[PDB]
């Protein structure tokens, strides 16, 4: 089997995510454009319609430690949000996601953007009440 | 004027706990100045820490809302001076003003970089701990000087 | 494990062309380390670049993956060390190899080509001697032997 290395990984990884070549709803980018070890993500994820995350994009911070993608990245909302896998601070909780959970490394972080914009749709998460539309933690 | 505000402020200005101050800003008295010594055997010994305390309506129904205005080096403290403490779901009107304080004051002394909110000084601290401590303990110095 | 890696390998270390220096990883056959030495009569003049390469899947049908570890003001690189050239884009073919790759970044050090919107581009547009001023400080600061 082929290894690609971490650093490398992660740029085709840049390259997705820039080009616009993602999934609907979802976006990745660097949180700081000349951060070399390529580690902080900068994310968004959009509400699911016909839910109560309708009409309101999250912002979300995803960090790939030096041991990614052979572990799990740690991943955080930036906006306000009530969800199952989501504590008080907004950090996602490993256990009540399935990907985080049981993390293979063929995984990717436009797979965990996507997992959590199929979460919204969950019967637990889909009428739960939200807080006023652009809240930040705090 | 709820005499429970009332209360705590005047226990926290008459008897402050060692290395917590604690007074309101004139004319809002549901906001706060707090400053917080850094902990002995901790890279933020000798520094002075500020932060903000608001309190709610609801209070004491609802917790208080914290965050540093002092720059820090500690895995659980965000780079906006946000934390994460349970006490703040976990939260009873059994528990005070002063019970944060001293909760925020216990954290410095116990940082958890398993249980992280800033995920990259984190990993700091977990790859390497001495080092780590070296820049918090430069950030210490001049963040930290006198308040 | 192909007989042609091997060979480019064995060839790098044995034949390196001048002012490159390509050795694999010890953890991976694919993986490599690379300096390449600052040109003579350029701001990188004197500089240790250092650089990784990969070896994708579908090499040779499909050309390396490079990008600078050492950070360099240089209209065709990036903050990050990404690399503009052709032959790493389309312009590829499995006759060239990682040899001809390394000697391209290595030209592209004497002639840059501001003409491939970017901050850096302009810059050396508008004012070359200026923008090789900046580029010769960050050689100085991050391109050292120290």
């Amino acid at each position: 089997e082929v290894i690609v290395p971490r650093s490398f990984r992660l740029l085709d990884e840049l390259e997705r995510g820039q080009k616009g070549n993602v999934s609907e709803g979802v976006s990745f980018g660097l949180e700081s454009a000349d951060d070399i070890t390529l580690s902080n993500w900068s994310c968004t994820i959009f509400g699911q319609p016909g839910t109560v995350f309708e009409n309101r994009i999250y912002s979300l911070t995803i960090f790939c430690d030096d041991n990614y993608p052979d572990s799990p990245p740690t991943v955080k909302f930036d906006t306000k949000i009530e969800m199952s896998c989501v504590d008080n601070c907004g950090r996602v909780i490993k256990n009540n996601l399935h990907i985080l959970k049981n993390w293979n490394r063929n995984y990717t972080i436009e797979t965990i953007l996507i997992s959590l914009r199929q979460e919204m749709l969950s019967s637990a998460n889909k009428r739960l009440p939200q807080p006023n539309e652009g809240e930040v933690y705090s | 004027i709820p005499r429970r505000i009332t209360k705590e402020t005047q226990n926290l200005a008459n008897e402050p706990p060692p290395g917590i101050m604690a007074v309101p800003v004139p004319e809002n008295y549901r906001h706060f100045n707090i400053l917080i010594n850094g902990p002995d055997g901790t890279p933020y010994e000798g520094g002075t820490y500020k932060l903000e305390l608001f309190l709610p309506e609801q209070y004491p129904m609802e917790p208080p809302k914290v965050r540093f205005l002092t720059k820090i080096y500690h895995p659980n403290i965000d780079k906006l001076g946000r934390i994460c403490l349970d006490i703040l779901d976990k939260w009873s009107p059994a528990l005070q003003i002063r019970t944060v304080l001293l909760s925020i004051q216990a954290l410095l002394s116990s940082p958890e970089p398993d249980d992280p909110l800033d995920s990259k000084v984190a990993e700091h601290f977990k790859q390497d701990k001495n080092d780590a401590e070296h820049v918090a303990r430069q950030w210490n110095k001049i963040y930290a000087n006198n308040n």
